[PDB]
């Protein structure tokens, strides 16, 4: 049986740590709802 | 149950111990997370039962108690928050500049930040804190790193 748990509240935070990239990818969805790279 | 509005972590005891399995967000009285976290099983809050109301394999979501309610999308143009809940940490926000997801059926945002798989179902916000989507349906990139699409529902 599977449970919840609150963890917080849903806020913008200002200056939160900023990271991560932006690529731009070319992608396939199947029926299952995996996504795949189309190279 | 709980049906404050927030981030809820989404936990097991069917394996070693309470293990996280993902996250997601209680909105208007309606439990929102990924397909994939959940398939689609009843949930407890406290001693009171979530029954899952709709959901959609394809689109990996899943809302409970009451239809999706989140409607906010990506501007295309904006720094977005992840509001990450990872395994056994503190919800700690992440800003981001979305890459985008190129299909044959349309443009998607996504967001390149790697954590751990039971973190599936973090929202992702815009500015004015709306949700845009639900992190943790995407694709291994060359680097072996991880990228999410922003994965949204439909309010009907
Ligand atoms: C097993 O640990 C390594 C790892 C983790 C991930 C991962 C990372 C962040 C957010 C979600 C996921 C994730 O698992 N997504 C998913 C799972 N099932 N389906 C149908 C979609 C992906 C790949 N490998």
């Amino acid at each position: 049986d599977m449970y919840i748990e609150r963890a917080g509240d849903i806020t913008w935070e200002k200056d939160a740590e900023v990271t991560g990239n932006s690529p731009r990818l070319d992608v396939a969805l199947d029926e299952s709802g995996d996504f795949s790279l189309v190279e | 149950g709980e049906t404050t509005d927030g981030v809820y972590r989404v936990m097991t005891r069917r394996l070693l111990g309470s293990t996280q399995v993902g996250v997601g967000v209680m909105q208007e009285g309606v439990f929102h997370t990924m397909w994939h976290v959940t398939k689609g099983a009843a949930l407890r809050s406290g001693e009171g039962r979530l029954d899952p109301y709709w959901g959609d394999v394809k689109q990996d979501l899943v809302s409970y108690c009451g239809p999706w309610k989140l409607d906010a999308a990506w501007d295309g143009l904006s720094e977005v928050q992840l509001l990450a809940v990872p395994p056994g940490e503190r919800a700690k926000n992440i800003q981001t500049l979305p890459g985008i997801f190129k299909t044959k059926d349309g443009d998607i945002g996504a967001v390149a930040l790697d954590y751990p798989a039971g973190t599936s179902g973090s929202p992702i916000l815009d500015k004015c804190g709306r949700v845009i989507g639900l992190y943790g349906n995407g694709v291994v990139i060359k680097n072996g790193s991880y990228v999410s699409a922003i994965t949204q529902g439909k309010r009907e």
